[PDB]
């Protein structure tokens, strides 16, 4: 949470709990230790692959060129 | 009543 | 592909949502009004009945019908607007496009869900059809392949012991008090106090009353004697006019009919008595996974305390070294959606829907054949 | 219902 | 009965 710059005691809960709302109403659910390890190895495996998305994104704004292609 | 009807 | 329609008819309320959604799309009361005085103003614009929520809005002009009771379908032309309504207008859907799973509570008669066949074919030509059991889907939505499901509504309540995916359906228990026999009591004992309250749209005050202030006694002699002896319970709320009310032992009183059905004059044993005798039926290898996963669900479970009430009622019953489990998750409201929900979209179920080719060919008798 | 009750 | 059957 220091590195990330985040409070930790959000991530704290939001970590071991979940959340559901139907239209008008909202319910927070406690989840048991392996579906909270699931959830954090699924959103660390979603923070890599953005950063790759990212990483690749960049490296195309260098190679990328103005003219329009015609064919390749 | 008290509360429904008036007695 | 196409979702699957999931739309549960409580008694109360139409939950209604498409497969693979987390939670409902349109939950409405089940009700629908008709105009009961005369038309004074010429061209304000007539309508011969108002459904759900614009059934509550104008409910001081209106005569509330509810055209399910006791999880049995009363009158088809109410209920068929009630459909016509979810479709059409909550969903924004059309139906010729989605298979439907509707639901069910066990052991009702087998004309209802006949009925409720013919007309998703015939009325809104709905590709595929299924009907499944409302206790059933509350173990999909938590998690368990084993336990007995309490799950009580607007106008029923059942156990259905479920052990490793079979079900048990010599145990199947019925009890038919549900929250609309608490809020005919809960009106009866109101009355003690002098607040009378009388017509079907003020039933409705009663009814939010009940879900706002009730309570489940954890002794009820003891806070029995307290509120004889106290104003620490006494609790006060506002009619719409603005009249205060003010409410004391009598708001645990009404759910102790859960626990002792003699106050409203039914024979039969409570809530707890009957899970307790459903869990005697069963084999006793598996008593011991079903004195765990006690599962509690529908709207009738979330008052405050029903859950350490039924665990410490229960074990007064259960052999001394058996560990008492009751699960209730603060959703469990809509569990029975959630579990339909998550039911609809397993693609081994893609191959269990009645097809409307096989009720052409066999006629609405099938879904007694194809189903549970 | 049919008999046992009022549905 | 004492364990089997409810009697
Ligand atoms: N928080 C609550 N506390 C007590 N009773 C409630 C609460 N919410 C809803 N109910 C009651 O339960 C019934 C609705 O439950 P629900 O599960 O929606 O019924 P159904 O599933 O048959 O539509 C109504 O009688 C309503 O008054
Ligand atoms: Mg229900």
């Amino acid at each position: 949470c220091d590195l990330m710059g985040v409070d930790y005691e959000e991530m704290a809960h939001w970590l071991c709990h979940r959340k559901l709302a139907t239209a008008t109403e909202t319910y927070i659910k406690p989840i048991s230790k392996l579906h909270a390890i699931n959830a954090r190895d699924a959103l660390a495996k979603h923070i890599y692959a953005n950063l790759f998305n990212w990483i690749v994104d960049h490296v195309n704004k260098a190679l990328h060129s103005t003219v329009k292609q015609h064919s390749f | 009543w008290x509360a429904x009807c008036p007695a | 592909e196409t979702t699957a329609l999931v739309c549960d008819n409580g008694s109360g309320l139409v939950k209604a949502g498409f497969a693979g959604d987390d939670a409902p799309r349109a939950v409405f009361p089940s009700i629908v009004g008709r105009p009961r005085h005369q038309g004074v103003m010429v061209g304000m614009g007539q309508k011969d009945s108002y459904v759900g929520d614009e059934a509550q809005s104008k409910r001081g002009i209106l005569t509330l019908k509810y055209p399910i009771e006791h999880g049995i379908i009363t009158n088809w032309d109410d209920m068929e607007k009630i459909w016509h309504h979810t479709f059409y207008n909550e969903l924004r859907v059309a139906p010729e496009e989605h298979p439907t799973l509707l639901t069910e509570a066990p052991l009702n008669p087998k004309a209802n869900r006949e009925k409720m066949t013919q007309i998703m074919f015939e009325t809104f030509n709905v590709p595929a059809m299924y009907v499944a059991i409302q206790a059933v889907l509350s173990l999909y939505a938590s998690g368990r392949t084993t336990g007995i499901v309490l799950d009580s509504g607007d106008g029923v309540t059942h156990n259905v012991p479920i052990y490793e995916g079979y079900a048990l359906p010599h145990a199947i228990m019925r009890l038919d008090l549900a929250g609309r026999d608490l809020t005919d009591y809960l009106m009866k004992i109101l009355t003690e106090r002098g607040y009378s309250f009388v017509t079907t749209a003020e039933r409705e005050i009663v009814r939010d009353i009940k879900e706002k202030l009730c309570y489940v006694a954890l002794d009820f002699e003891n806070e029995m004697a307290t509120a004889a002896s106290s104003s620490s319970l006494e609790k006060s709320y506002e009619l719409p006019d603005g009249q205060v009310i003010t409410i004391g032992n009598e708001r645990f009183r009404c759910p102790e009919t859960l626990f002792q059905p003699s106050f409203i004059g039914m024979e039969s044993a409570g809530i707890h008595e009957t899970t307790y005798n459903s869990i005697m039926k069963c084999d006793i290898d598996i008593r011991k996974d079903l004195y765990a996963n006690n599962v509690m669900s529908g709207g009738t479970t979330m008052y405050p305390g029903i859950a350490d009430r039924m665990q410490k009622e229960i074990t007064a019953l259960a052999p001394s070294t058996m560990k008492i489990k009751i699960i209730a998750p603060p959703e469990r409201k809509y569990s029975v959606w959630i579990g339909g929900s998550i039911l609809a979209s397993l693609s081994t179920f893609q191959q269990m829907w009645i097809t409307k080719q096989e009720y052409d060919e066999a006629g609405p008798s099938i879904v007694h054949r194809k189903c549970f």
